[PDB]
């Protein structure tokens, strides 16, 4: 629980982790140990920074840390996800989103389907794995994907080039998943590309045998990633409705015990917990069982099923 | 084996709203989970009805044991009351001197999508059509032609009736080869009244060349007394939006639509005959 | 400043009625809106109105009915935001819903069959009012393995409460415990369950019962314990016959017989005569000291056979208790916080160490003197002690002072009481204290309120408001003014049908403690109330008594009941209650479950405001900030 304050910029990073827990335990039901209404100045807070960000809007329909500066792409795919994720608590502007999702759409990507950013963020904590200049159109072009189908329940009635892009973006990353070095970009293409159903045969391969020890997506420095990529695998699983890969690697997320903190450990663990969250929500108490035994008796003509 | 009649199309993805085996000389039965029947020597009825936000998908009876007579020579299973799409319906079977025990599970798919168009249309619908059965056609003029395999009815002339797996199939009036399909429709059971129409697009490369009327209906008998469908106007070239009129002696309860469309047709097809 | 606050119950059920209370401290026409929506999140379920009146001092006889909801559904329990808002202030309170929608008593035809017969069984689902409600019921019929044979679902939707259900015993079957797990639709963890026998038996000829002419047994009797046959047909006659006895003890998970003790007596026209003499006690057992026996009971077991040897009744009178005191006290119905200052009232529950209550005993103290009572029917004496003002804890133990009797057979037990935690030293209590009676439908019980204030702020305490807490529900509320000068004042309540079993009388107004700051002083007292029928129902016979009926005749029965009530009859033979009277159903069992499943278990006055409240079951919130804890559970620790 951290007070929302500061510029656009820093609203975000004040209250994305009072959201995460605040979404964390509605989906988890783990309400009883928590304070008991402490949901209502959560919420408080929330919304206190939301009117905050609103404060910052420009023509665009868009969010930025400034009035006068342009929107950035994964800024403005960040909030979409963000303000997308939050629509059963607290009412929730229609129309900019939707306004914001075209911009992002038909201005801010090519003709072939991929998105350009030109204005980089200004801080250096929120960027992710974006720091790495290596793969960074892909990237970038993924989580807008990702950020558009989270999007796509509610603006697809004000926005009719989404299928278009969508189709587009993922026909583009489908032969683009071979030409991938760092571990954490190939895991969060696999998931981008199963979100939608493009995830089958080699791909899975260099989800497998690339790489290292199967479950971890090592890098040097920024740990988070890992966990990070983890989380993808569980969501492509959980897409996928696998249960041989899920267990071991579940157990192995509870052996780190990490509830953020530290230089830009926001977006990550964000991730980490709507994964987290969905894997609650979809995975029973149990495995598929739905049985239909038949019985045949050379003295009975009727087949007891 | 069984004999096993069907009502609509199996789906392996969708759960039973119940499962039960009935002895049909058991007089009454037994109320199980809370249904009615009613045991005739020549009738078996369940006044089925489902307590859950569902709506029928598909019947299927099997009956023991096996004897060799073909199904679609006549009907034996129909919902009385409602049908597929519905929540419950009346389900009457006819038994048989031979036939001693039954095995009745129904389906229901959730009442949000309750929508059909995902397995009556196939893979390919442009040489089968939702019979499962390919086209055949005629060199005389380059046309379709005409199945006599399957349980089929006429009341006037040039009427077409079919009946197969509960399925009633009209189709106006024939169909070329060269034509492209392009879409379908679907009528939910909210949109259903005693009356009811449908407007189509009917310019450039939407022009109306061929239609075909695929529909759940009920029964107060053995013998169905068929809706009286008939086109209204001229789907002419003028006109940019034709519409068709439904005139109905029973409620509907499912209803699709396919549209077939070529812009070089002239609007009428008919046969050189009087 | 006005000052508002709620008054809600600390449970509140699926499908049932709510009441909630407001105060005004504001006189005016202002209407309050109250509105439940679901938690977690903000989803609307009820919404009501209404407004207060200056005349009637701003009482909130206000109710709400929660929604026979669907989604609320698996993984842990869930909580209900409440809300209240007075036109310009808001307040709003997490409450728990209970999956214990009533209540299910499956009754059952008989207690022991036999392979090849029928179990008929009705199932009577009421509510927490003990009210007639349509519901659906899953049932579960469990072998004596503990795996279903059969299992169903029934709706009771105008069917007035009675579930008629049967089941056919196979002839090829397990023999022992077989049960019937029956609960609600909406509930799977609100089981409920009926056991009963199947065997292989035949119904006896008559009831053989062995009493003790000392319902106890003492270490230093000189002459030995004597228990008495009583061996009488099922149709009120006497026996001719022989009879064996033999004794044993009842350790634990275990049965030591003593076959020295193996006793043959002549039933002398359905009568009995046999003494176990202290010897053969003492060399059943290798202990050298008696006072080991101390917290063991012994048994007798009995089988007496007709002159005719044709029947075959063996009949047990287990837990025959060995205590060098016969009497127990208990502070079961005794609140464990005393009163500084204020005159503690204890309930002493005396009684026979096996449960029964004794009667005519009183009680002693220590320290205090010439102060006795007497015991009333129930088996609860009264006493009454001025406590030490100061922060000192009070430990004190009951001893009793029976005459013809020696002093050191007189029980002890220590006893720890807590001070109340007064905010401010304020040092200002409360006691609805009740004189112990026998409390019937129809009459009227003097309620004292009881008061202790200073003189600073005495006069300033305008009105009192009583809230009636009866099977978790706020059963009544009402006002009484107090002017100033009385330390006392006496409500006739008319305490009728609807108080059974019990009501907790709790009370609250507002203070100002030392300083311009808002509190409540509040306290509840457990009053129970004798346990008869809400209704009327007896059975009798419509003749004039003339002579005994006789095989095969008719009779015509007379029933008087409620109107527009269902009464269902069961004719059972007493064969059965020979061969096996466990779980019979009762109007006792009935108010004891409702007990068990009460919202409160402490008699009250906890540690502070809040823990008087979780004690009597409300929570209270106001604009101030002041609020209590929750509990998650549905019955009472320990
Ligand atoms: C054998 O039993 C079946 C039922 O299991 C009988 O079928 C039922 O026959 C009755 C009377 O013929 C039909 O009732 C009709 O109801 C309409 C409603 O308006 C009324 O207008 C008609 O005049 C008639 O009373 C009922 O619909 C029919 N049920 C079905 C499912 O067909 C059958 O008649 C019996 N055969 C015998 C007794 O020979
Ligand atoms: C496309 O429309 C065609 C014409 O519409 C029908 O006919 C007349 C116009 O020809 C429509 O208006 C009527 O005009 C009359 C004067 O001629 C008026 O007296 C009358 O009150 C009415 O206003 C008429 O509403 C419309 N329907 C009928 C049933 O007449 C039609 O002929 C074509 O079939 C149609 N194309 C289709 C249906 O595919």
């Amino acid at each position: 629980i951290v007070t929302p304050s500061g510029c656009g910029e820093e609203n975000m990073i004040g209250m994305t982790p009072t959201v995460i827990a605040v979404h964390y335990l509605d989906e988890t039901e783990q309400w009883e140990k928590f304070g008991l209404e402490k949901r209502q100045g959560a919420l408080e807070l929330i919304k206190k920074g939301y009117t905050q960000q609103l404060a910052f809007r420009q023509p665009s329909s868009a969010f930025a840390a400034f009035v006068k500066r342009a929107p950035s792409t994964w800024l403005t795919a960040y909030v979409v996800k963000v303000f997308s994720l939050a629509v059963n608590l607290i009412a929730i502007d229609s129309q900019v989103l939707c306004g914001a999702v075209k911009w992002l759409i038909l201005e801010k990507q090519k003709p072939d389907g991929v998105f350009q950013e030109d204005a980089p963020v200004i801080h250096q904590e929120m960027i992710g794995g974006l720091r790495n200049n290596n793969e960074k159109d892909m990237a970038l072009t993924a989580f807008v994907l990702i950020s558009l189908q989270e999007a796509k329940d509610i603006c697809e009635e004000q926005v009719n080039s989404l299928p278009g892009s969508i189709t587009k973006a993922g026909d583009f990353l489908e032969a683009n998943y071979m030409n991938l070095q760092r571990s954490y970009t190939v895991a969060i293409a696999g998931y981008a590309l199963a979100q939608m159903g493009r995830l089958k045969g080699p791909l899975l391969n260099k989800f497998l045998t690339t790489a290292k020890d199967k479950n971890r997506w090592e890098d040097p420095g920024k740990q988070l990633y890992n966990v990070e990529a983890t989380s993808y695998a569980l969501l492509a699983l959980l897409q996928l409705k696998d249960f041989d890969f899920v267990p071991p690697v579940v157990r192995w997320l509870n052996e780190q015990r990490y509830y953020g903190g530290g230089y830009g450990s926001t977006q990550a663990t964000f991730m980490v917990f709507q994964a987290l969250a969905q894997y609650q929500k979809d995975a029973p108490d149990h495995q598929e069982l739905n049985l239909d035994v038949s019985l045949q008796l050379p003295s009975r003509s009727s087949k007891i099923t | 084996d069984g004999d096993e009649y069907f009502i609509g199309k199996y789906k392996e993805k969708d759960e039973t709203l119940f499962f039960a085996s009935y002895g049909l000389k058991r007089d009454p039965c037994q109320i199980v989970l809370g249904y009615k029947c009613s045991n005739n020597q020549t009738h078996f009825v369940l006044n089925f009805k489902t307590n859950k936000k569902s709506c029928i998908s598909a019947i299927k009876l099997t009956s023991y044991p096996k004897i060799n007579q073909n199904s679609d020579l006549t009907r034996n299973l129909y919902c009385q009351t409602g049908g597929i799409g519905t929540d419950n319906c009346k389900l009457v079977f006819k038994k048989r001197k031979r036939q001693i025990a039954a095995n009745i599970e129904i389906y229901g798919i959730p009442a949000k999508k309750c929508s059909f168009k995902d397995r009556y249309i196939g893979a390919d619908p442009l040489h089968v059509d939702s019979y499962g059965l390919s086209y055949q056609f005629d060199q005389e003029h380059g046309w379709n032609l005409e199945r006599n395999n399957i349980f089929k009815d006429t009341r006037f002339s040039t009427e077409v009736f079919y009946h197969k797996n509960g399925l009633f199939n009209t189709q106006i009036t024939y169909l070329a080869e060269e034509d492209s399909f392009s879409e379908a429709r679907e009528i939910t059971a909210k949109d259903i009244k005693k009356k009811f129409s449908i407007i189509l697009p009917n310019e450039e490369y939407k022009r109306i060349s061929f239609l075909d009327v695929y529909w759940f209906q009920e029964t107060m008998r053995k013998k169905p007394k068929y809706p009286y469908i008939h086109y209204n106007g001229e789907c002419s070239n003028e006109n940019k939006t034709c519409e068709l009129v439904f005139d109905t002696d029973e409620l509907m309860t499912y209803a699709l639509v396919k549209v077939f469309t070529n812009p070089e047709s002239d609007g009428s097809r008919l046969k050189e005959e009087d | 400043s006005p000052m508002y606050s709620i008054i809600t119950p600390n449970i509140l059920r699926l499908e049932s009625e709510e009441t909630m209370v407001l105060e005004a401290h504001a006189q005016g026409d202002v209407p309050v809106t109250v509105t439940v929506h679901d938690f977690p999140g903000k989803k609307v379920l009820s919404s009501e109105k209404t407004v207060l009146t200056p005349a009637t001092n701003h009482m909130g006889n206000v109710t709400f009915t929660i929604p026979a909801n669907r989604e609320f559904k698996k993984g842990r329990n869930k909580f209900v935001t409440v809300q209240a808002t007075f036109g310009t202030q808001v307040v709003e309170k997490v409450v728990l819903v209970s999956l214990q929608s009533g209540y299910l008593f499956i009754q059952t035809d008989k207690t022991i069959y036999t392979p090849g017969s029928t179990v008929l069984y009705r199932i009577f689902t009421v509510n927490h009012k003990l009210l007639p409600v349509g519901r659906t019921v899953m049932v579960n019929i469990e072998n004596p393995e503990g795996i279903p044979v059969k299992q169903d679902s029934l709706s009771s939707q105008n069917q007035l409460g009675v579930l008629p259900l049967s089941w056919d015993i196979p002839e090829l079957v397990n023999m022992g415990q077989w049960k019937i797990r029956a609960y609600y639709e909406n509930s799977p963890q609100q089981v409920f369950s009926t056991e009963f026998e199947v065997k292989e038996y035949v119904l006896p000829s008559f009831e053989v019962i062995v009493e003790p002419t000392e319902k106890f047994y003492y270490i230093y009797n000189e002459k030995g314990l004597e228990v008495t046959i009583t061996a009488r047909f099922l149709y009120g006659k006497k026996v001719e016959g022989t009879a064996f006895v033999i004794f044993g003890i009842q350790d634990g998970e275990q049965r030591i017989s003593l076959p020295e003790s193996l006793k043959r007596i002549p039933i002398e026209d359905g009568s009995g005569e046999v003494v176990l003499s202290r010897k053969v006690l003492l060399d059943g057992v290798q202990n050298p000291r008696a006072e080991d026996l101390v917290g063991k009971s012994l048994y007798v077991s009995a089988t007496v056979i007709l002159h005719s040897g044709s029947d075959m009744v063996q009949a047990e009178r287990s837990g025959i208790p060995i205590v060098t005191s016969p009497y127990q006290i208990h502070f079961t119905k005794t609140p464990k916080y005393f009163k500084p200052g204020m005159p503690f009232d204890l309930m002493v529950f005396v009684t026979n160490p096996d449960g029964s209550p004794a009667y005519r005993v009183p009680v002693a103290v220590q320290g205090e003197d010439t102060v006795q009572s007497l015991t009333q029917g129930d088996g609860v004496a009264k006493l009454s002690i001025n406590t030490h003002p100061s922060q000192k804890p009070l430990s004190i133990t009951v001893r009793t002072k029976k005459q013809e009797l020696s002093e050191a057979e007189q029980a002890t037990r220590t006893m720890q009481a807590l001070p109340y935690s007064t905010v401010g030293n304020s040092n200002n209590y409360l006691h609805l204290s009740v004189l112990r009676t026998e409390l019937r439908p129809g009459e009227t019980l003097n309620v004292n309120f009881l008061l202790r204030m200073d003189r600073a702020h005495e006069a300033k305490i305008r009105y009192y408001t009583y809230l009636i807490m009866n099977k978790g529900r706020l059963l009544k509320a009402g006002r009484q003014v107090r002017e100033p000068g009385q330390d006392l004042v006496v409500l006739p309540l008319s305490i009728t049908t609807d108080f059974i079993p019990s009501f907790r009388l709790v009370a609250y107004y507002t203070l100002i403690g030392a300083s311009g700051q808002r509190e409540v002083v509040a306290d509840s007292v457990w009053v129970d109330v004798k346990d008869s029928c809400v209704g009327s129902l007896v059975v009798k016979s419509g003749q004039s008594e003339d002579r005994q009926p006789v095989p095969g005749q008719q009779m015509t029965l007379k029933i008087e009941g409620d109107h527009g009530a269902r009464v269902v009859l069961v004719a059972v033979d007493k064969g059965v209650f020979v061969l096996n009277k466990k779980n019979k159903l009762t109007q006792s069992k009935i108010w004891d479950v409702v007990e068990k499943a009460d919202i409160g278990c402490t008699p009250g006055s906890g540690k502070d405001y809040a823990g008087v409240f979780s004690d009597a079951g409300l929570t209270f919130t106001s604009s101030s900030g002041q609020q209590t804890a929750q509990r998650a559970e549905l019955q009472c620790p320990q």
